[PDB]
C-alpha cells in the first residue's frame, strides 16, 4: 500500500491558511510533454475566472491555448474600460493645463497669466496623481496586460 | 405554488427531480451513482461554503429521510450525503421482483416548459417486446417519449 | 399630386434625358421623393377562399389595431399565416425581380371531397394608390382560377427601388412577424438576419448582441477620435487663452490662428462618414428605447469586475442582475429590443427613427406574461410606436377589457345550412 | 405551467378530470392565473412572499 | 521516343480488331521496353509570388538535393509547392479528369503590389518533357488568368493506356512526409492487397500504419501456408470453405455475402500460382532484414500469436520488448521505413527486387528526435538501401550539413536590394 500522511497534512495547512485570508496564493506544478507541438496553432460564453481552474490538470495538453485567447480578450476590456471615465477628466485638464502654459509661452510671454497656468497645472495635477487609482500598481488592468 | 418571487419556482421543481433521481438508479441495480449537485449552483455569496437538500418519504408507519450536499472547491471541511435509507427502502422493491413477477413500481415523471417544443414536432419527426425498465430510463419527458408511444400504439 | 403621374413624369424625363448628375439634381426626383415620404403603408382588406377551416371570408382591417379574440380551433393562426404568405411575394419581389415568394403546401388545403383550389386575395392602398395581390393553389384534377396575378405588386417594388437606386439612406416597409414555437448589406454588415420570422425567448443571442456592440462601440470610441477630440479641447482653451480668459499685428495673428483652428477642425469632422449608422448611435439608441418602455428602471450598464462581468439595472435603491429577472420580463425585453433595432436600421435619416411606417403580427401576445403585465402592455405598446400598424391575437379576457370597442372582432362561427363557416362580430 | 396554449373555459376544469381519472396519485402544480386558483380550495394553496 | 511509340500503337489499335493480337503485337513490347528504360526526374520548377517568395527558379539533382536555412526561410514552401504540383498528376492518372488541390486564398504574399500568384514545374522523362502550371489571383481583381493541364493529362494517358494491356504494369512512386509524423507515437497506440490501394485514393501525406499491420498478418498467413507447406490441399480446402458459406448462408446477410467472396478470393490460390523465388517468405524476410539495418541495437523482430491476437516482439540485450514499450526516436523510424517499403514491394508486383523502383521522396525536417550519432550515417543508409529514387530533404542541424558532398547543398540567404528583402539561394 501506499504513504499518504504526509502530503494530506501538508495539504490541510494550505486550506486552512486559505480559509482566513482573502488573497491567498498558491504553489505552481507544470508540466510540457513532448505533445505539446501538436497544439502549434491546430466554450457557452465563459464568464467566472477562478484560481481553481487551473488545478484541473498538471499536464498543458489540447484546449488550454483556446481558454488562453479567451482569457486575454477579458483582460484586454478590462483595461479599456479603465482606459476611459475619471481617468478621461483630468486628462482633460492636464492637456489644456499644457496647452495653457505652452500660451504663456507665446506671445512674448504676455505672474497674471503665467501665475495662473502654474497654479492651476500644479494644482490639478497633484490632486490627480495624490488618488493614484487608489494605491497605484493596486489598479493593475493597464500594467498587466503591458 | 402560487405567487411570484425573484427566487423562481423552477428551482423547486428541479431540487425535488434531483432528489427522486436517487431512488430509481438504486432500484435499477444496488449502490448506482444518480445526479450529483453541480460546483456551479452553489451560491455565490461569501458567507456560504456548502449547498444541502434534504426530504422525508412516508409510506404509512415507515419513514425515511435523505439528505444530498456538496461543499465549494477549497473548503476546510469535505461533505458527503447519507444514502442509507434510500437503500434500504430500495432493497424490498428488488426482493419483490426477484422473487414474485408482475410486480408494480412506483411513478414518478416532470413535465417541464419545453413541452411545447417536443410535442409541437407532430409534423414530420422523420421495440417489439416492451419490458418494463424502458420507462424507467428518464424523468424528464422528451421527443423520443412520443416517438416510442406512436410505435406502443 | 398622383404618384403614378410623379413617377411616369420622372421615369420617362430620366429615360429621355442623360449626364445622371442633371437627372439627380432635376426637380422630378425630389418630387417623387416628397410625394413618397408624405404616405403610410397599410393593408385594408383581405378575402380567404378554401383555406384550412374557413372557405369564405372577407374581413377589413383598422389602421391602428385589430384584436381578434376567440378559442382554440377557430382559425386565430391562419388569418395570420395568409397575412405573412402575402407579404412575402412583396419582399421577395422587393429584394430581386421575379423572385418565388412562398407556396401553399398541400396539406394546408381544405380536406372536403367538393373542393377543387385555394385561392387568398389581398389590398394594399397607400395615400391614393392601391394594389391587389391574388394567389391560387388547385389541388387535383381541376382549374385553379387564372394563375398567380402579381402584375399589381411589382409595381410597387418597382417605385420603391427607383428611388433607392439613385439616393441613398432612403427608407423602406417595416415587415415583422412573431409567431409560435413551430420549428455589403447593413444587415450583414454587424450580426442581424434578413428574415419575416423571428422567435421569442431567445435572450442568450440577444445578451452576446448587446455585449459584442458594447465592445465594438468602445472600441471604436478610442483611436482616431481621441486626435479630433484632443484638437479640439486645446483650441476650446486656446481660444479662451486670447478672448474671454484673457480679459478676465498681434490680434490679427490671433484671430486667424483661430479662425484656422476652426477650419481645420470643421474639415476632419467632414473627412469621413456622418453619424448614419455607427457602433454609438446604435447602442445608446436601442439602451435609450428600453429604458422608454419601462420607466420603473433607471439605469441599465454592464460593469467588468475583478473576475467576471455582468448587467446591472438600478430600480429604486436596488441594483439587480439581468439573470434575476422573471421570464414575463424577459420576452418583454427582447421583444422591445429587436423590434427598435429593426427600426434603426430601416430609417437611418429621421432624427427620431421610432416614427417609421410597416406592420407588425404578434400572436398569443399573453404568452408568459404576469397580469399586472397584461393590464398595460396594449397602452405602452401603442404609445411607444405610434405610426407603425399592429395586428394581435388575443387569447385571455384580461387584456380585452382595456381595448376599446373600435377595434374589436369576435368569432362565433356559425353553421350556416348546416355547413361551419367563420363569422365576425362587431 | 398548467395553464400554458388553455381558453378560460377549458381552464376551470383540468383539475376536476386530473383528480377524477387518476386519483392516487400526488400532484405538484405551479399555477399562473386566477381562473386555476378559484377552483382549489384554501388548504392546498402556498404562498410565497420576498 | 516515347511519343512517337504512342502514337504508332494508337494508330494500330484504333484501326484494328481482335484485341488478343493487339495484345500480342509488337507495338505493346516497345512501349514496355520504352517506358521501363525511363526513369522519373523532376529538374526544374519555378515559384512567382507565393507566400514569402517573390522570384525563384531551382534546378534539382538527380540522385539528392539538400536545402539549409535557419527559421522562417521558406523551406517548407518549397515543398508545399512541389506537393501541390505533384497532386494534379496524381489525380488525374487516378481518374479522369479528376481535380487536385488549389491555392488557397492566404498563400499568396501579404503586399499590397502583388495581384496573382504562380507555380511552373517541368518533368523530364529520359528524351519526353512537359510543363506543368499552377496559378491564382488575389480576391476582388480582375484579368483572371487560367491553368494549362494538357501537359499531365497527356502523361497520364499513356500510363493508363499501357496499365489496360497488361495488369501487371509499373508505377511511380511519390510520397511527402511532413510535420505531422510525429504525435501518438508516429502511429503507434492509436484487407490490404489492392494495388490502388497505396496509390490513386491514398493521399500523399501520413495519417495512420494500421494497415501496414493487418498487411504483415497476411504477409504472414500467406507465408505460412504456400511456403512452409503445412496446408495440403489448399485450394481444395478454401473451395470447399467457400462451399460451406454459402451452404450456412442458405440455412447480416451482407457480412456473409462478403464472407463468401473472402473465400472464393482465398480459393482463387491455385488460379494464381506463382510459387516464384519472390515468394511470401522471401518478402517476409526481406522486409524484417531492411527494418533491422536502420535499428543495429535490436537483435531479432518477431510476430506472436496469442489470446486470439497478434503482437510484435522485440529484443533487446536479453529482454523481450513489445511496441508501446520504445522510444519516440526508435519509433519514427520504425514507422518511415515500414512505409517507404511497403509502398515499394506494393506498387512493382514483377521487380526480381522491388526496393528498384522509380519515384520521388520529400523528407521535412528528417532530424526530429535522433541523436548525434544516429544523424551522422541516415542520409548514407537511405541512399544506399534505396537507389533509383530521387530525395528532397532539408535541415537545419550542422551536424547533418558535414557529411553531405558539395555539389547536392543549397543555401538560402536574405537579401535586401532597393529596399525589398528578397530570397536568394546560392552554392558553396
Ligand atoms: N385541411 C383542413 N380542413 C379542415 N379544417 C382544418 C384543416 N386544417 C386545419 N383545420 C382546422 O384548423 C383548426 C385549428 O386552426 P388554427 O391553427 O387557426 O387554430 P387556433 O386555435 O386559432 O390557433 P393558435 O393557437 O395557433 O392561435 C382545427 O380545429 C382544424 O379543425
Ligand atoms: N502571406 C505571407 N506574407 C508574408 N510573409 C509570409 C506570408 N506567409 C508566410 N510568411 C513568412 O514566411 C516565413 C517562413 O515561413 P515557413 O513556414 O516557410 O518557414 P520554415 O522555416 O521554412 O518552416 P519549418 O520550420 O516548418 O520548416 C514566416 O516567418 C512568415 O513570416
Amino acid at each position: 500500500n501506499n504513504e499518504l500522511l504526509g502530503v494530506k497534512k501538508l495539504a490541510s495547512i494550505y486550506r486552512l491558511v486559505n480559509k482566513y485570508v482573502d488573497n491567498a496564493s498558491l504553489p505552481l506544478m507544470a508540466y510540457y510533454s513532448i505533445a505539446r507541438s501538436y497544439i502549434g496553432g491546430g466554450a457557452k460564453t465563459k464568464t467566472v475566472w477562478s484560481k481553481f481552474d487551473v488545478y484541473d490538470e498538471i499536464e498543458f495538453d489540447r484546449n488550454d491555448f483556446t481558454d488562453f485567447f479567451q482569457w486575454l480578450v477579458f483582460l484586454h476590456n478590462r483595461a479599456s474600460q479603465e482606459k476611459l471615465s475619471e481617468s478621461q477628466t483630468t486628462i482633460n485638464a492636464l492637456f489644456s493645463d499644457i496647452q495653457s502654459l505652452k500660451a504663456t509661452l507665446t506671445q512674448l510671454s504676455a505672474s497674471t497669466v503665467i501665475k495662473g497656468l502654474e497654479l492651476s497645472l500644479k494644482e490639478k495635477l497633484n490632486y490627480m496623481k495624490s488618488l493614484q487609482s487608489g494605491e497605484h500598481k493596486f489598479n493593475n488592468a493597464v500594467s498587466l496586460y503591458d | 405554488f402560487v405567487g411570484d418571487n425573484g427566487f423562481g419556482k423552477s428551482t423547486i421543481l428541479d431540487a425535488i427531480a434531483i432528489v427522486l433521481s436517487w431512488l430509481r438508479s438504486n432500484i435499477e441495480k444496488e449502490s448506482k451513482p444518480g445526479t450529483y449537485i453541480k460546483s456551479h449552483e452553489v451560491n455565490n455569496s461569501v458567507d456560504v461554503e456548502y449547498a444541502s437538500i434534504d426530504a422525508n418519504i412516508k409510506l404509512k408507519d415507515f419513514n425515511t429521510s435523505i439528505l444530498i450536499t456538496k461543499a465549494k472547491e477549497g473548503a476546510y471541511y469535505s461533505r458527503n450525503n447519507e444514502l442509507l435509507g434510500v437503500k434500504k427502502l430500495a432493497s424490498i422493491y428488488r426482493l419483490v421482483n426477484k422473487y414474485v413477477d408482475n410486480a408494480s413500481l412506483p411513478l414518478m415523471a416532470y413535465y417541464s416548459i419545453a413541452r411545447s417544443y417536443i410535442g409541437g414536432g407532430v409534423d414530420r419527426k422523420r421495440k417489439t417486446v416492451w419490458s418494463k425498465f424502458d420507462v424507467y430510463d428518464e424523468i424528464e419527458f422528451d421527443r423520443n417519449d412520443f416517438t416510442d408511444f406512436f410505435q406502443w400504439l | 399630386m398622383n404618384l403614378e403621374t410623379c413617377y411616369v413624369d420622372f421615369l420617362e424625363l430620366e429615360s429621355h434625358v442623360i449626364n445622371e448628375d442633371y437627372l439627380k439634381e432635376s426637380v422630378e426626383l425630389q418630387k417623387l421623393i416628397s410625394t413618397l415620404n408624405e404616405s403610410k403603408f397599410h393593408l385594408n382588406k383581405i378575402g380567404i377562399h378554401d383555406f384550412k377551416r374557413i372557405r369564405e371570408l372577407q374581413i377589413s382591417l383598422e389602421d391602428d389595431l385589430t384584436v381578434f379574440v376567440g378559442d382554440n380551433g377557430f382559425g386565430k393562426s391562419t388569418i395570420l399565416d395568409a397575412i405573412a404568405i402575402v407579404l412575402s411575394w412583396l419582399r421577395s419581389n422587393i429584394e430581386k425581380e421575379s423572385k418565388p415568394g412562398t407556396y401553399i403546401k398541400s396539406h394546408e388545403v381544405n380536406n372536403s371531397v367538393d373542393v377543387e383550389y385555394a385561392s387568398i386575395d389581398a389590398n394594399i392602398k397607400l395615400k391614393d394608390f392601391n394594389t391587389s395581390i391574388l394567389i391560387t393553389k388547385a389541388k387535383e384534377g381541376a382549374y385553379y382560377s387564372r394563375n398567380n396575378e402579381l402584375l399589381g405588386v411589382k409595381k410597387l417594388a418597382s417605385i420603391y427601388r427607383l428611388v433607392n437606386k439613385y439616393v441613398d439612406n432612403a427608407s423602406l416597409p417595416l415587415m415583422a412577424y412573431y409567431s409560435i414555437a413551430r420549428s455589403k448589406t447593413v444587415w450583414s454588415k454587424f450580426d442581424v438576419y434578413d428574415e419575416i420570422e423571428f422567435d421569442r425567448n431567445d435572450f442568450t443571442d440577444f445578451f452576446q448582441w448587446l455585449v459584442f456592440l458594447h465592445n465594438r462601440a468602445s472600441q471604436e470610441k478610442l483611436s482616431e477620435s481621441q486626435t479630433t477630440i484632443n484638437a479640439l479641447f486645446s483650441d476650446i482653451q486656446s481660444l479662451k487663452a486670447t478672448l474671454t480668459q484673457l480679459s478676465a499685428s498681434t490680434v490679427i495673428k490671433g484671430l486667424e490662428l483661430s479662425l484656422k483652428e476652426k477650419l481645420n477642425y470643421m474639415k476632419s469632422l467632414q473627412s469621413g462618414e456622418h453619424k448614419f449608422n455607427n457602433a454609438v448611435s446604435l447602442y445608446d439608441s436601442v439602451i435609450n428605447t428600453i429604458l422608454k418602455f419601462l420607466p420603473e428602471f433607471q439605469w441599465i450598464k454592464l460593469v467588468y469586475g475583478d473576475d467576471d462581468y455582468k448587467i446591472i439595472l438600478k430600480k429604486g435603491e436596488v441594483e439587480l442582475d439581468i439573470q434575476q429577472l422573471s421570464q414575463g420580463e424577459k420576452t418583454i425585453f427582447t421583444l422591445v429590443g429587436d423590434l427598435a433595432r429593426r427600426l434603426i436600421l430601416l430609417n437611418p435619416n429621421l432624427s427620431n427613427p421610432l416614427l417609421g411606417y410597416g406592420i407588425v403580427l404578434i400572436d398569443e401576445i399573453d404568452l408568459h406574461l404576469h397580469p399586472q403585465w397584461q393590464q398595460t402592455i396594449i397602452e405602452r405598446l401603442t404609445s411607444t410606436f405610434p405610426n407603425v400598424q399592429f395586428v394581435i391575437t388575443t387569447h385571455s379576457p384580461q387584456v380585452l377589457s382595456t381595448v376599446s370597442s373600435r377595434s374589436v372582432r369576435i368569432l362565433q362561427e356559425v353553421e350556416v345550412d348546416g355547413v361551419n363557416d367563420l363569422i365576425v362580430s362587431h
